[PDB]
RNA sequence: GCUAAACCUAGCCCCAAACCCCACCUUACUACCAAACCUUAGCCAAACCAUUUACAUAAAGUAUAGGCGAUAGAAAUUGAUGGCGCAAUAGAUAUAGUACCGCAAGGGAAAGAUGAAAAACAAGCAUAAUAUAGCAAGGACUA
RNA sequence: GCUACCUAAGAACAGCUAAAAGAGCACACCCGUCUAUGUAGCAAAAUAGUGGGAAGAUUUAUAGGUAGAGGCGACAAACCUA
RNA sequence: CCUCCGCAUAAGCCUGCGUCAGCUGACAAUUAACAGCCCAAUAUCUACAAUCAACCAACAAGUCAUUAUUACCCUCACUGUCAACCCAACACAGGCAUGCUCAUAAGGAAAGGUUAAAAAAAGUAAAAGGAACUCGGCAAAUCUUACCCC
């Protein structure tokens, strides 16, 4: 991507991405505070309460995640309204399209108080890494084939053919199809 | 009349401007050295 | 036209965070310390005028004897032709004599 | 023949063609050397199907049908071609110690950089080879000034890109 | 002599969801307890016997928010495939849409039902219209006459935070045509091309 | 195979032999009209025809009566933004002619909304009589 | 006059035309009359297997278990081919275990490399 | 009301600390054939020019040198945590050593600005050409 | 890569007259006497006509060479990338 | 109606009026026989031009050759192949080597429409005179003598 590319709601190299952002956009960086990869605590699924804007207070589902910019985009909240499909004549059909929240703005929510949580990455003897309410303790969880005529089969993938030898593929190849060479590869000069 | 001097062949342009010819010569691997330090794409004609 | 249209960012400046609070602490350092300890010492800044005041030609000198060695090449190139033109100058131009 | 450059005929026109997953490298780790050598020829026929299949859709101005499958059989390749390169690497070092298979020579060249110049084959010894003679692997002094420069070139870079991370740190600081 | 002077080039070379499609089952104006179910299960709390008050409430405050153009409140108060309809025509343009007490109380007519909900109520309600232009200039109805409103609202929900908001208004064919324009207009015939001949 | 060193062959050696061949091949609908027994292949351009002849006959079991071989240039006239050429990669195309009267043709390859569309089915575009009169309200 | 555009063979005049390549491999050498003498051994000869009866494909199916990447080491050869022997033949000269002194006489030389990938 | 106007950060400046797969010398980026080391000069000052003319602190601008003149100039001895920086004609030339220019060495640019989310007032003119006479204004005047 | 000169190995020179020509008339080609136009032009030296040479000390394509207190010059202080 | 040209090769440039859909993006294309890309050594050979090469004529003296031995079974790889094109800042009246076509079978369009003022450029015609113009017969028209200076 370009340096300084402003990460947007359109994936980043999507139709409406390209177009927002041509090559030679040179937009003013946006600053980002800077969660670590460990730090972060907001993952795709999480229940989610709002903590400011319209829809304050109401709990819901993030949908998307976009790090680079310290976003979480719940599902169906935090929405206003945008038309789809406008032709010249049509005047399009409204649909509620959500806005991007910051972790600042959201907080998580415990599975069962149902309220928002501050939340620590302790680390547990079996649950080696997994977050922890502080406030009221208990773990919150982190969310969430029929093979094709060229796809193996599981046993065939996993079958261990191999047989560990101190042979070059290329000699065990020429013993497996019995290839035949006699001549010997003169000496060359390398430098 | 004038205005045409440059007569191109690419013969004479790689035997006057080439990299062997700009190496052949410590002013060459010189004038290649500055190109380089100046970060010109094109370092030899 | 050469004016803005806008009022600019608020500029809020902390009176008391800590550089300022506590500034020029230890300037007596000398005269309350038996003078262990001259005042230009606690004078953090170039190698070559800690301490020491002088006008561009003086400074471009003293730069040159301290780091000349240390300075890159067309640093040291540039300073070398500062020197010269500055030495011509203050030696040969001027209203008074 | 050559219906191995097309899919199959009843995925002609399919909008998606269902695909497994590209192999890994720790699967075709356990695969013996015969089949990992008859995997590869079965990859690359797959490939050129592939490749086949994306320059048509070009050529149609249509969407390639289910373009991720190309990217699954070149990383498969690619997986096959590092476990073998790796199981080279550690013959060759058992066997000789090397841990480069082409040899080389780290050398100064006329302008001073110091390169890893990798050798060629010769019929004819060096001192015999008449274009290697020709080319020169040493620094004469003139070339001295212009490495300094580009070294102070390099800390001028250095130095600002570090003051600007700095820079940009304590803004951050402020702001937060 | 003198070389003439070239400038650079570049200087020269400069160029420039939380709705459905419409009506499950449209309601032909002149058996539903299983979609009751099918909402109540999902609510938890809900009245028919007091649905059309609210329904009525609801119907009141957004075309009271219409006339204002409290297109925040009517985003709330009904549907998005029901708030082009209510908005679009009317921008650039005041409505002094008015209430007065209805004539027969409304009451709900049938309901049905990732899910949504849909209840379809009747109102013959009385009301008053005057729509000007953008210049302040009457051009539909008397402000001040009232006319009598036959009206089949279907609204939706949504089946977690979702209320109850108008979807759609069904007109009958045998509804009375509504009131007159104020402003005469023209309907122009086939703009024929030179080749082409009036049929 | 490409991107690689090949032994240096000296008089009385071994057969040069490759063993995970490097080359990938495209199978391209010709341009222009080309005999039945012809097929047009872009080639990675380090392969000879000798090397394109050796590959369908073996890969692909493929009898190969002649090959023949060019090099398209590609354009580097398109500029960019920063008015930099853009280089079309150069490549390489191969016509294969097939043995034993085999004939060759190119098969012919590639023989929310529902919202939308019943809300554009349910326009109801404001009829001539209204005069741009809003008809949502009923009276 | 173009600097930028990189040098290929259809640039300069008929002799560069013919004198530069685009980087295929050589396959034998020219004599008096400008006859090109092809050599068959310098010729790649693709070595390609039978893959009737062959049963893997080029995919595989996602129900196939995850597992942790282990790249094969040295060590690792050693001891999966070399120390059941040494330690067999010890409990009861080491070309007898593999181990090859040089890699002259060898078909297939492991340094310098002589065979195609 | 048009042309347009504005903007804040891309970066830069000075310091401190710290020492930083393949191809390619043949026509470079082409798989493969029997020899380096050597005083700088000049501008310029002397009002020309010719000898001559600079490249820690203190001693000291002292001893000395010098068409003894312009000027040059020791040594003994002494001990030695950042920004009253710039903010797109500025700060690096830099968005780039790119575009472009030159055969080559080499020269060398310009510019961007919405939003939390786009998956929402210069000049010049026009409104509105013009009335005898005049450095175009001043005193004025009901005008 | 222009131009001055040179090196290697090439190419061109219709037709007529005279015969073996640094001959004559006159194409191609080279040059640029005079006139007019043009003079920010088609052109940073051109166009039209007219004119000199046009088998020779001729013209010319290709590659190479001589480099600036130098080169080269049938000396015009000419030319050596306007 | 014009034909300066035109078609190829060379050199040069490098996709630069092929198709499609909106100059821009995509897609396609130049297929070797033509041309380039050569030669195993060691010694040793070679006086007698070309000029239709025969008389003849010369001078400026000139472009073309092997042998004797020893080695030597793999044969058709690679690259150029497009265009309305290059050097002149330009769709520049200029420069641009060679073979054929010696006016063409090939290639092109001097007039955007109107009026027919001055001035200006080019061209045609002119009563009588025929250089009286002018620095000068410059230009134009004709097809013209004799003599000086260098
Ligand atoms: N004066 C000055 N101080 C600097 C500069 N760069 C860094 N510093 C100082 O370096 C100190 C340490 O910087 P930090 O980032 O806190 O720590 P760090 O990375 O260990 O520092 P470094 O070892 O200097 O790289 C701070 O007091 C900075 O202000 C510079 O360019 N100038
Ligand atoms: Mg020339
Ligand atoms: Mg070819
Ligand atoms: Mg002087
Ligand atoms: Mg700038
Ligand atoms: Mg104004
Ligand atoms: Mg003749
Ligand atoms: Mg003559
Ligand atoms: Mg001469
Ligand atoms: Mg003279
Ligand atoms: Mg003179
Ligand atoms: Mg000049
Ligand atoms: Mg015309
Ligand atoms: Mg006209
Ligand atoms: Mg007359
Ligand atoms: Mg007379
Ligand atoms: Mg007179
Ligand atoms: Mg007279
Ligand atoms: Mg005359």
């Amino acid at each position: 991507l370009p340096p300084h590319y402003r990460y947007g709601m359109s994936p980043p190299g999507s139709v409406a991405d390209k177009r927002k952002n041509p090559p030679w956009i040179r937009r003013r960086p946006v600053v980002v505070e800077p969660i670590s990869d460990e730090d972060w605590y907001l993952f795709c699924g999480d229940t989610v309460e709002i903590l400011e804007g319209k829809d304050a207070g109401k709990q819901g589902k993030v949908v998307q995640v976009i790090r680079q910019r310290n976003w979480v985009v719940v599902g169906g909240l935090n929405t206003h309204y945008r038309y789809i499909g406008k032709t010249m004549d049509y005047r399009g059909t409204m649909i509620p399209s959500e806005a991007p929240l910051l972790h600042r703005q959201v907080k998580l929510v415990d599975p069962m108080d149902r309220k928002p949580t501050e939340i620590e990455w302790r680390f547990t003897e079996a649950g080696e890494r997994v977050r922890v309410s502080t406030r009221s303790g208990r773990i919150i969880p982190k969310p969430e084939w029929i093979d094709g005529p060229k796809d193996t089969s599981v046993e065939d993938a996993l079958e261990r053919t191999y047989v560990p030898c101190l042979k070059t593929l290329q000699e065990e190849v020429m013993e497996a199809m019995g290839i035949k060479e006699t001549r010997k590869y003169k000496k060359v000069y390398w430098y | 009349a004038r205005g045409n001097e440059y007569q191109p062949s690419n013969i004479k342009r790689k035997n006057k401007h080439g990299w062997v010819r700009r190496l052949s010569t410590p002013a060459g691997v010189q004038v290649i050295l500055r190109r380089m330090l100046k970060g010109r794409k094109s370092l030899s004609h | 036209i050469g004016i803005r249209l806008t009022l600019p960012p608020p500029k809020v400046v902390d009176r008391w965070n800590e550089k300022r609070a506590m500034f020029g602490v230890y300037d007596n350092i000398g005269i309350l310390g038996n003078f262990e300890k001259h005042p230009k010492e606690l004078i953090r800044g170039p190698i070559w005028l800690r301490g020491w005041k002088g006008n561009e030609l003086q400074r471009c000198i003293r730069k040159r004897k301290m780091v000349g060695s240390r300075m890159f090449a067309d640093d040291l190139h540039n300073l070398n032709k500062r020197i010269r033109y500055l030495y011509k100058h203050f030696n040969r131009h001027g209203k008074f004599r | 023949g050559l219906e191995e450059f097309f899919d199959d005929p009843k995925n002609w026109g399919q909008e998606k063609v269902k695909s497994g997953a590209a192999w890994t490298c720790q699967q075709l780790r356990n695969k013996s050397n015969e089949d990992l050598h008859k995997l590869w020829y079965v990859l690359l026929k797959e490939r050129n199907m592939l490749l086949t299949l994306e320059q048509e859709a070009k050529r149609q101005r249509l969407p390639m049908p289910s373009p991720e499958r190309l990217d699954k059989v070149v990383d498969s390749m690619d997986a096959l071609d590092k476990v073998v390169q790796e199981r080279e690497d550690a013959l060759r070092l058992l066997q000789t110690g090397q841990e480069r298979a082409r040899p080389g020579a780290w050398r100064r060249d006329i302008f001073g950089r110091i390169i890893w110049h990798k050798f060629k084959q010769w019929v004819i010894p060096w001192h015999l080879n008449k274009r290697y003679n020709r080319k020169r692997f040493f620094a004469l002094p003139y070339v001295d000034h212009f490495l300094r420069l580009e070294r102070e070139k390099r800390a001028r870079i250095k130095a600002r890109k570090e003051n600007l991370e700095r820079k940009k740190a304590k803004i951050l600081l402020k702001k937060f | 002599f003198t070389p003439p002077i070239y400038q650079p080039k570049f200087k020269t070379e400069k160029e420039f969801l939380a709705c459905t499609a419409g009506i499950f089952d449209a309601y032909v104006p002149p058996a539903s307890q299983v979609s009751i179910r099918r909402i109540k299960d999902y609510d938890a709390n809900f009245k028919i016997k007091d649905f059309p008050e609210k329904a009525k409430d609801i119907f009141i405050e957004a075309h009271l928010c219409l006339n204002n153009s409290d297109h925040d409140r009517l985003h709330t108060l009904v549907t998005e495939h029901c708030f082009p309809d209510m908005t679009w025509d009317i921008k650039y343009k005041t409505v002094r849409w008015s209430f007065v007490e209805s004539l027969e109380p409304s009451h709900v007519v049938q309901v049905r039902c990732n899910v949504y909900g849909q209840i379809t109520v009747r109102m013959h309600t009385r009301q008053t219209l005057a729509i000007y232009d953008r210049f302040g200039r009457l051009m539909y109805g008397q402000e001040d006459v009232p006319k009598d409103v036959l009206e089949y609202v279907v609204f939706e929900k949504q089946l977690p935070y979702g209320s109850w908001r108008m979807h759609t208004k069904i007109v009958p064919p045998w509804a009375p045509p509504k009131q007159p324009i104020l402003k005469t207009v023209m309907i122009p015939g086939p703009q024929l091309k030179p080749e082409e001949e009036y049929e | 195979a490409r991107n690689v060193v090949y032994p240096l062959y000296r008089l009385g050696g071994p057969q040069l032999r490759v063993f995970r061949t490097n080359f990938f091949i495209q199978l391209v609908r010709p341009g222009v009209a080309q005999p039945e027994d012809t097929v047009q292949f872009r080639i990675p351009m380090e392969m000879t025809r000798v090397d394109l002849r050796n590959y369908l006959e073996g890969i692909y079991n493929v009898p190969v009566a002649a090959v023949r071989t060019r090099v398209q240039h590609g354009s580097n006239k398109r500029r960019d933004h920063r008015n930099v050429r853009i280089k079309k990669p150069d490549y390489k195309v191969a016509y294969v002619q097939l043995a034993h009267g085999q004939t060759f043709t190119f098969p012919d390859l590639f023989p929310l909304y529902s919202m939308l569309e019943e809300e554009r089915q349910q326009r109801q575009s404001s009829d001539p009589r209204r005069g741009g009169v809003p008809s949502w309200f009923g009276l | 006059a173009d600097r930028m555009s990189k040098w290929t063979s259809k640039r300069g005049p008929r002799s560069f035309r013919g004198r530069k390549g685009r980087g295929a491999k050589g396959i034998g050498f020219l004599t008096s009359g400008w006859r090109f003498v092809q050599i068959k051994e310098m010729v790649p000869e693709f070595v390609v297997p039978d893959l009737t009866g062959f049963k893997l494909k080029p995919y595989v199916s996602y129900l196939a278990p995850e597992s942790e990447e282990t790249p094969l080491t040295a060590a690792q050869l050693f001891s999966e081919a070399v120390a059941p022997a040494i330690e067999k033949d010890f409990k009861d000269n080491l070309e007898k275990y593999g181990f090859e002194p040089t890699q002259e006489g060898k078909l297939f030389q492991l340094y310098p490399r002589n065979f195609l990938r």
